[PDB]
């Protein structure tokens, strides 16, 4: 069982946005998907659901009039259109099968005029002011993007443990920055590789940078 | 309907009982799902119909009430349910959920590991000069990291970011970017960032020069 959604983006206000869902390892027509909106401080909102056997729908009475659930069985993907957006439609936007087992992994849409900014992606290199005993940090820099949220993986996924991806900070500019780092043995950075992947998919940016030891 | 949860947060042990409660302005039966949610990622439900787990779900969650008022139970806190909760009603329409209680780990204190990293020469060629100092798997959160350039204690030019609580270890990290132009950083020969923490006895202070 699996749901995949569309990738995230900034849209102007006023514009239009239509999500997708494409649902997989299940009869699509016998569940029911709900559209769920996580925006901060508003919380966890739902706004909907359609059922795509006969596609009869539903809404949230508070956003009745600018939502849409559709659901086209042929390619058991389930959509949600929100016209007029407005700054409080900032949020990550969620669809769920059914109360919701699985659950997408939603699509952030940001609300804004500034345009969208592909991050630049450099190594902070291991060296030996980044060691402490026997380990060695090392990590990329992703700075000056825009809007959030960039993923950061190592190795094509294959890296996972003492990885830590930091919350990004918001710049003067008003541009996003963050690191991703990792813990790995000092010993070893002459015979391993090291390669963050940073996607930033509100631009279709994707990076691969391979971190080098420096001496 | 209104679902209101209590208290907004909490902190446990490792080992600990926790307990949640979920409030419903008016009778929902047993139409009262429990969800969790960590930071990035997207809600997991635990328990349904009030209180049938969840397949997979560990055993040492629980849930109990009908009618107005639940209890989410955790009977030994793992440092893996670091997260915050959500209940949520079925009864009807519309849909809604609670605002959430968010369980956080006590647990003993550990001095970070403390990293610093020079600009990239990529970066350089760039006109800017961001350095980097890292502070890795450390507890409690609370901690004081000051910049000095060339012995000269720095303010201004710097931002911190602080992880969510590790599921494995439940130790913070945190990282200090110090970002100058390019001409401004090459001003000054020694960039040191120094660490205050609970688990440092004294200072723990990294540093390079520019060269």
């Amino acid at each position: 069982v699996q749901l995949v959604q569309s990738g995230a983006e900034v849209k102007k206000p006023g514009a239009s946005v239509k999500l997708s869902c494409k649902a997989s390892g299940y009869t699509f027509t016998v569940h029911a998907i709900s559209w769920v909106r996580q925006a901060p401080g508003q919380g966890l909102d739902w706004m909907g659901g359609i059922i795509p056997l006969v596609g009869m729908t539903n809404y949230a009475q508070r956003f009745q009039g600018r939502v849409t659930i559709t659901a086209d069985t042929s390619t058991t993907t389930a959509y949600m259109e929100l016209s007029s957006l407005r700054s409080e439609d900032t949020a990550v936007y969620y669809c769920a099968r059914g109360y919701l087992d699985i659950w997408g992994p939603g699509t952030p849409i940001t609300i804004s005029s500034a345009s969208t900014k592909g991050p630049s992606v450099f190594p902070l290199a291991p060296s030996s002011k980044s060691t402490s005993g026997g380990t060695a940090a090392l990590g990329c820099l992703v700075k000056d993007y825009f809007p959030e949220p960039v993923t950061v993986s190592w190795n094509s996924g294959a890296l996972t443990s003492g990885v830590h991806t930091f919350p990004a900070v918001l710049q003067s500019s008003g541009l996003y920055s963050l690191s991703s780092v990792v813990t790995v043995p000092s010993s070893s950075l002459g015979t391993q590789t090291y390669i963050c992947n940073v996607n930033h998919k509100p631009s279709n940016t994707k990076v691969d940078k391979k971190v080098e030891p420096k001496s | 309907i209104q679902m209101t949860q209590s208290p907004s947060s909490l902190s446990a042990s490792v080992g600990d009982r926790v307990t949640i409660t979920c409030r419903a302005s008016e009778n929902v039966n047993n139409c009262l799902h429990w969800y969790q949610q960590k930071p990035g990622k997207a809600p997991k439900l635990l328990i349904y119909a009030a209180f049938t787990l969840q397949n997979g779900v560990p055993s040492r969650f629980s849930g109990s009430g009908s009618g107005t008022d639940f209890t989410l139970t955790i009977t030994s806190l793992q440092p893996e349910d670091v997260a915050t909760y959500y209940c949520q009603h079925s009864y009807g329409s519309p849909l809604t959920f609670g605002g959430g209680t968010k369980v956080e780990i006590k647990r003993t204190v550990a001095a970070p590991s403390v990293f610093i990293f020079p600009p990239s020469d990529e970066q350089l060629k760039s006109g800017t000069a961001s350095v980097v100092c890292l502070l890795n798997n450390f507890y409690p959160r609370e901690a004081k990291v000051q910049w000095k350039v060339d012995n000269a204690l720095q303010s201004g030019n710097s931002q911190e970011s602080v992880t969510e609580q590790d599921s494995k270890d439940s130790t913070y990290s945190l990282s200090s970017t110090l970002t100058l132009s390019k001409a401004d950083y090459e001003k000054h020969k020694v960039y040191a960032c120094e660490v205050t923490h609970q688990g440092l006895s004294s200072p723990v202070t990294k540093s390079f020069n520019r060269g």
